């Protein structure tokens, strides 16, 4: 019933608190997304703590893991929402902030938007199930680690394997077909890294010139990014891939 | 990440 749990701790929908009466300038669009991100951050943290096995890890690791994977978690959840609500035609950031063709253009990050829409499309092509999605999401939280290692390395390794097995369980069907499914689903997981690399590059770029660009970031994000940025630029993080 | 740490340890 490990999934029964994943299903119960799955965060409730988060609204952007977006004001459509405002002009959709690049500044307002990005600042609004950053606000949504701050609100989603709170939800991912509360979700992580309720994750069977996450609390067994050292606090330092818990901090490090969320710090390195928050962008991937949110982009992936965005992929799912866009899949269930628009069959992947639009980015369902939040019920009150749906990105259509127009907002993608005025956002100044059209390409990153398409990259994110591509994840949504994969969900469509593969008809990913809700259970597969929940398991994959957890794996994401456990796929970007410090090159030097975690403090609860052993506790970490066990947890990761358990969720990988949980994914297999979600995956009736014959053995070969289940193998092919696993291969394809883990290919999707590995693809997140390139997408995230690009998402993070723009995030760091807008973060550095925040005031000069008039792109706002909520306090919680400012602290996370401020600490994370140098670590990423220093190549301190590495992905845990499923494929060559 | 002050706000985050405080949120994770409670
Ligand atoms: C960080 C970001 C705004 C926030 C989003 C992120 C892309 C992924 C994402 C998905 C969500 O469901 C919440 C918003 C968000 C976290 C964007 C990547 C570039 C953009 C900016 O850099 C704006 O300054």
């Amino acid at each position: 019933f490990l999934i029964s749990i994943l299903e119960a701790i799955e965060p409730e929908v988060v609204y952007a608190g977006y004001d459509n009466s405002q002009p959709d300038t690049t500044n307002y669009l990005l600042s609004s997304l950053n606000r949504l991100a701050g609100k989603q951050m709170v939800s991912v943290v509360k979700w992580a703590k309720a994750l069977p096995g996450f609390r067994n890890l050292h606090l330092d690791d818990q901090m490090t893991l969320i710090q390195y994977s928050w962008m991937s978690l949110m982009a992936f959840s965005l992929g799912w929402r866009s899949y269930k609500h628009t069959n992947g035609q639009m980015l369902y950031f939040a019920p009150d902030l749906i990105f259509n063709e127009e907002r993608m253009q005025q956002s100044a990050m059209y390409d990153l938007c398409q990259g994110m829409r591509q994840i949504s499309q994969e969900f469509v092509r593969l008809q990913v199930t809700y259970e597969e999605f929940l398991c994959m999401k957890v794996l994401l939280l456990l796929s970007t680690v410090p090159k030097d290692g975690l403090k609860s390395q052993a506790s970490f390794d066990e947890m990761r394997m358990n969720y990988i097995k949980e994914l297999r369980r979600a995956i009736e069907n014959n053995s070969s077909q289940n193998w092919q499914r696993f291969y394809q689903l883990t290919k999707l997981l590995d693809s997140m890294h390139d997408l995230v690399g690009g998402l993070l590059q723009f995030c760091f770029y807008t973060f550095v010139q925040s005031q000069a660009l008039s792109v706002e970031f909520p306090e919680m994000l400012v602290e996370i990014i401020s600490d994370q940025l140098p670590k990423v630029m220093a190549g301190m993080a590495k992905p845990l891939l499923f494929h060559k | 990440p002050a706000i985050l740490y405080a949120l994770l340890s409670s």
